[PDB]
């Protein structure tokens, strides 16, 4: 009843921008951690924006544009991001590869070579939706909605924090910030407060049809990564709430 | 509230920030085309029918873009819902069959676009910024594929894996992107109704009513997919939209020129 | 004297849309077979375009338009029976490639993986050959060219039916309907009635270079696709009239 | 015959089938480009030959264009036969000597295009549902490049690799595709005679003649690809052509003047 | 020199061979589009800096273009700033810092065409030869991305891996290329000092400069990307620049009507 | 504190237009021996443009284009020779790759195959520099600018002399004409005249972080290209002036 796994040995990792952000300190070890991996995983590797984003935000918000004149331009920085990934993964047999080539093509690419990197925000484009001035579907959200849409063996998210805390571990907040093992997609949703996700990602956990959890990994700690990918908690664990069948 | 504020938060908070999403809300709302609007045609309620229903629109909107400034969007229809058929019993999920469906609303926006290139109006993509024809007396149209981009990364419904924002919804975004003053959508049926009335015999007819008059009254899911609804109340821009009978000669003509033929469906 | 070979290796095989049209019971079991001969052969697979197509010119000539606008709205329903079944495909290494793909680099894209999947429609469009109000060369006659032009090892056409009949096996006259299991296509360009193969096919094939039979087989029955591929004789075979250096 | 019939032979038959081609014979016929005269320039013949064939007849276009609808393609010329030679010499067959060809013709539509641009006259893909140009008295002509689409999927002439395919049969099924009300190609030599004008010294000019007659005098394959003759019968809009001497000052225009310059080959 | 000894050298020589070189020196000068001016949005200096200095530069642009063809190109600024300094701090080549940099002028040109968009003004790409946009009274202005193609292919600067070749440089190039009369560049200082303004409080004000008296006083990198400055004196159609300051409201305005605001940089 | 090499393990061959445009004699031997280069290295195959882009030349400036309409013309006659040398290899895995695919996905195609063909002429464009009315950036130079930018192994030109004489050994002081087993690119930099190499090649060598030297060798001798790959000294070496780390 539930619809096919497309790619059912896919492993899908979202990279954030901002690990991407942090430069060469966080990207060779990064880089390291994936040139190892390549040969125990099938990967597509998706990019998140980080800072330049809100720096085109700071740009479009002041000359009043919608938000769907906003969502391209961040989700070109994801794009950027990813070229600079794919770059140093190059002389591994890794490149960028375009949404539609991902949308239509990834299997005979994954055939070609052991990983291709993309951006992780979804073409939603002018087509995104209102409601808010900020895009709503973006690196996380785009990096599931593929993973499950492929019925992914997994998709873990590589973070510039531990995981998900019960407030924002670097905010003003951060004194009560409680690191959380383990969370559901529902008990997020239902919290008010920042999260190192978007909050459309937990709306399509929702919906999912394949994809049973999410890690949610500290990417400057190198293993970590490596380990998520098999299936050791070494971060937070989302439930989707799918079921097995 | 200032740009300083705003720009603070931008660089320090996470965009889930409540505090960030707040300070973005208060920022200037510019309307790119706010002097067009969004029309979208039927593809099974209007194209599917061929020249009967196709040559008097064709007719409308050449005589209408003298005065007024058109985006008009194609639905896709029964070759759209065969593809969904076939690949639903595949099991394929709502993301491949988003990407079967644009292929049809292509195809009705080329049958259009033939019919209305020798009156200098072009299929085009990017409607909402084909600066040009839009700037111009002799064009002041363009038309447009519906559906919206969104291809294997269409969010799916709750059950089942037709994809749940189709063309009404493409058309209907794409007015609210682009600040348009106005969205018709042309239908088969004079606008919305108590039931549908295809089906049954006593089913009164609505001229007007907000999405939550309409979901308490289960009409949620009729003359519009469920999912515009909902994206209507989330708008800035567009804040209406009105339904009308393309079959019937002149409606589209008489609905631009602020006659209330069929169905006005507000926000709020 | 005649043209070389370019991808000699090559097996092309060209699924009818009205076998994709009958959906799942149709396209799970030859899904399956196809699997099986992935490791056999290097596989070009194109697919036709069926019912939709008819329902598209049944709207075009209402609206009254030329064969030139009719035909790449056809094309465009055998490259969606296209993705349909590279997806059912992905996760053997399938992917979806683009007629440009096709023309340009199907060499590199067999390299990589086993077998790939195009819409068997040649891109004549708006250049479509006037004189019937319906577009001549479509899905048989794509395929053909393609597969002459690349000295393919073969072509083999996958039908709803077991091959040709002398008359409609399905129409008004199925009475007298006797199976062909071998003809020419110059006998066929010369009989008035309907086939399952587009005219246009004949008449490619008498300028053709390189195949010198196709076979018609009929998808429907599983083992035949197969055995067509290993040249054995499970439905009918039309020779192109080409013969060896 | 019906809309009805149609529909059930369409639904029910084999494309192939007698009966549903002549149904679909008896459909509508829309002209979408009905205005418009289809151009060709020479490769070969014009554009090879460079600035003293083709500065004026820049001129004369963009004088034309003010009274004359036009869509301008462009032939391939001396690169072309270069590219195909060598490719024959290699034993690449018809369908990637096709390819290399467009490439040819591009490359003219960019010159011819460069000298036109700040006239308004834009190069396009898709001359005919170029929709917005063709539209505007300060434009009213568009460039293209005048290779068809088939590539790979060329058929094959008879004999040898050559494409049997190019120029003059791209822009002439532009014309008849889009119901054009006149193809002119625009050559080096008067127009049509009785034999090769370069190379016999006797040979009479013929005013007007049909396909038939052609074919019965042996000019089946003269100063149009013979192949194009064949598609003119075929035509359904595009009865005629006109083959002008583009080196003669004002012949262009004097054509589109409805003078009767050159040689007029009639279908039948 | 004729055309014979200019095509002989052509065909028997290597295009390095000083004497084709000279013979090729001597053709026909042709403007592809000598009555536009091209402008440059500066990124850093304008767009980054948000709606107090793009607002007034987009009514400038819409008054201007009544009696002024402009094409419009985009700076990158900060983004891209950012981006070099992250892939530079990989070890990442020349090659790879130019792609980045494209999509932040891509950005920006976007943001600055949806402002535009409702006056008629379309981003485009191939701003020399958007033919129509450039030739309608009620449009006559583009926007293009400011970076020149190169990307992988970018030529390294003598020291380190940022592109010397970017937005200023493209569009200086464009304007070359298109023979446009008038090359504008539209930063956030009223032109060249003596010393960078920003930094220097005694820096004197330089009306009108030879790139080589520029060199001489060490300015060879300064408002201009130095890479610039050596295009400029290798020139055919625009052997000056302009640098004006479009925070100075009118400024733009002022230069389109022949007014000596801000800096003129002469090839010689 | 030089960039990394992005494929340092690549191969860069660049094939002379005029090579191309001797036609079957120089392409079939040159064909058979880059099939047997095949399994030795991981070739990006770049042609040249030759005698064609001189007649878009000759007419062209007949029109008075200028420089920046030229090159893109020229740069079609490379892409056209790169497809025509990719056809021939076609059976062996190799394919035409269009320069974004060049520019950013090279990794993943040396991945699926053996080699790639591509032009090798430089997308400079309409932004080509001005100066002289013939486009400076040519085959020689855009592959190197390629190979440099991927820190290849090295790049090999491939023409149709032994390689750089003192003056054109097929001009009118050719029997003045002395052979150059070697030289650098300054000293080509200061002498006045021709040469079979662009004169921006040598500008781009002075800016080169990687490629130390590039051989120039005849392409009509077959094993001079076998040779050239290995290191041998069978042509001309030309030394950028990069010296090691
Ligand atoms: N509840 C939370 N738990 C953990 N981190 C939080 C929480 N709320 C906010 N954050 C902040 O989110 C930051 C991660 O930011 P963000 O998710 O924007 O980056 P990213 O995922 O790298 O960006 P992108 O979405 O562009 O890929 C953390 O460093 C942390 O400061
Ligand atoms: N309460 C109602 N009032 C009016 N119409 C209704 C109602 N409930 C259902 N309908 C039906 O919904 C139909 C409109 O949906 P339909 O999909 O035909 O529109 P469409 O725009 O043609 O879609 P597409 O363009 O994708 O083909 C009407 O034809 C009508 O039969
Ligand atoms: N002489 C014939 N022999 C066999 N089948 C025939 C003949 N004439 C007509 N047909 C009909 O043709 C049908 C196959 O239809 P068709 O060739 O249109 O489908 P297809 O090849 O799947 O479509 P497409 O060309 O879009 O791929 C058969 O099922 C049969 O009814
Ligand atoms: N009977 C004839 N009458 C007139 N011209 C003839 C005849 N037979 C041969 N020709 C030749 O055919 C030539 C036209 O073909 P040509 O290929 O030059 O045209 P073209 O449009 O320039 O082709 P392309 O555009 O592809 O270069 C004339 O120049 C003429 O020499
Ligand atoms: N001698 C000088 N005179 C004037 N300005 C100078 C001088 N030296 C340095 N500058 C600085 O150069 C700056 C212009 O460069 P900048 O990169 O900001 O322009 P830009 O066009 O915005 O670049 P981009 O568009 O890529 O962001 C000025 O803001 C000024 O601070
Ligand atoms: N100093 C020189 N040494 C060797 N050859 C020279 C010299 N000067 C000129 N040449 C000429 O250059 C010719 C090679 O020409 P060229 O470099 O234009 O061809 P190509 O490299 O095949 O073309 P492309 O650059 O389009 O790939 C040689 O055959 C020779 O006649
Ligand atoms: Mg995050
Ligand atoms: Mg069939
Ligand atoms: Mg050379
Ligand atoms: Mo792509
Ligand atoms: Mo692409
Ligand atoms: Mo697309
Ligand atoms: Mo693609
Ligand atoms: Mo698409
Ligand atoms: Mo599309
Ligand atoms: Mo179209
Ligand atoms: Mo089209
Ligand atoms: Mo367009
Ligand atoms: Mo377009
Ligand atoms: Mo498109
Ligand atoms: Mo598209
Ligand atoms: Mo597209
Ligand atoms: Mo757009
Ligand atoms: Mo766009
Ligand atoms: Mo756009
Ligand atoms: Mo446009
Ligand atoms: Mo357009
Ligand atoms: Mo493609
Ligand atoms: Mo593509
Ligand atoms: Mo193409
Ligand atoms: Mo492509
Ligand atoms: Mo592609
Ligand atoms: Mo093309
Ligand atoms: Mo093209
Ligand atoms: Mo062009
Ligand atoms: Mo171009
Ligand atoms: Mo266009
Ligand atoms: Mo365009
Ligand atoms: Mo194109
Ligand atoms: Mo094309
Ligand atoms: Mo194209
Ligand atoms: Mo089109
Ligand atoms: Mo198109
Ligand atoms: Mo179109
Ligand atoms: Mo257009
Ligand atoms: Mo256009
Ligand atoms: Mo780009
Ligand atoms: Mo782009
Ligand atoms: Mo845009
Ligand atoms: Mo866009
Ligand atoms: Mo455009
Ligand atoms: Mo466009
Ligand atoms: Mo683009
Ligand atoms: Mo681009
Ligand atoms: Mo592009
Ligand atoms: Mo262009
Ligand atoms: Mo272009
Ligand atoms: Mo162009
Ligand atoms: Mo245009
Ligand atoms: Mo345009
Ligand atoms: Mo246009
Ligand atoms: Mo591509
Ligand atoms: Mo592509
Ligand atoms: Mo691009
Ligand atoms: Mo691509």
């Amino acid at each position: 009843k539930r619809p096919i796994r497309l790619l059912p040995w896919l492993q899908v990792v979202k990279i954030g921008g901002r690990v991407m952000d942090r430069g060469a300190d966080a990207i060779l070890p990064l880089v390291e951690e994936l040139r190892k991996l390549l040969p125990e995983h099938r990967l597509l590797i998706l990019t998140g924006a980080g800072v330049r984003a809100r720096h085109v935000f700071s740009v479009g918000l002041d000359l009043g544009l919608p938000v769907g004149s906003l969502a391209p331009l961040a989700a070109s920085e994801a794009g950027q991001n990813g070229h600079i990934l794919a770059a140093m993964l190059a002389s591994e047999g890794v490149s960028y590869v375009e949404h539609p080539t991902v949308a239509d093509q990834l299997a005979i690419h994954l055939s070609a070579t052991r990983a291709v990197v993309g951006s992780a925000f979804p073409p939603y484009h002018h087509h995104e939706f209102p409601g808010s001035r900020i895009p709503p579907h973006r690196a996380d959200t785009g990096a599931f909605l593929l993973a499950d849409a492929f019925g992914a063996a997994g998709l873990t998210i590589v973070e510039n924090v531990d995981g998900i805390y019960t407030a924002d571990p670097n905010g003003p907040d951060r004194g009560q910030a409680r690191f959380l093992p383990e969370t559901s997609a529902t008990d997020l949703a239902k919290s008010e407060g920042p999260l190192p996700v978007d909050r459309a990602l937990l709306d399509v956990m929702a919906t999912a049809r394949h994809i049973e959890r999410v890690q949610v990994v500290n990417g400057l700690v190198p293993g970590r990564l490596t380990a998520a990918l098999r299936g050791e908690h070494v971060g937070t664990l989302i439930r989707t709430g799918v079921r097995p069948a | 509230n200032s740009t300083a504020e705003l720009e603070e938060l931008l660089m320090q908070r996470s965009l889930t920030d409540p505090q960030l999403q707040a300070a973005a809300a208060a920022a200037a709302d510019f309307r790119i085309l706010p002097d067009a609007t969004v029309i979208k045609i039927g593809g099974q309620s209007v194209i599917d029918r061929g020249r009967a229903a196709v040559y008097p629109l064709v007719d409308e909107i050449v005589a209408a873009r003298k005065n007024h400034k058109l985006l008009i969007g194609t639905g896709a229809g029964t070759r759209a819902r065969h593809l969904y058929s076939i690949a639903a019993g595949l099991g394929l999920p709502a993301g491949v069959l988003a990407q079967l469906g644009s292929s049809v609303a292509d195809q009705n926006a080329a049958m259009l676009g033939q019919l209305l290139a020798k009156h200098g109006i072009p299929v085009v993509g990017g409607a909402g910024l084909s600066a040009v024809p839009l700037s111009l007396a002799e064009v002041n149209a363009v038309v447009f594929s519906g559906m919206p981009p969104y291809k294997l990364w269409m969010r799916p419904a709750a059950e089942g894996v037709i994809p749940p924002y189709r063309t009404d919804a493409g058309c209907f975004l794409l007015a609210e992107q682009f600040g348009c003053k106005q969205m018709i959508f042309v239908k088969d049926e004079d606008g919305l109704y108590t039931a549908n009335p295809k089906t049954s015999k006593d089913a009164t007819f609505i001229p007007r009513i907000s999405v939550d008059e309409m979901k308490a009254k289960g009409l949620h899911d009729s003359i519009l997919e469920f999912p515009v609804l909902d994206l209507l109340q989330s708008a800035q821009h567009v804040r209406e939209v009105q339904v009308v009978n393309g079959l019937v000669p002149g409606n589209l003509t008489r609905a631009l020129a602020g006659e209330h033929v069929g169905t006005i469906i507000t926000a709020s």
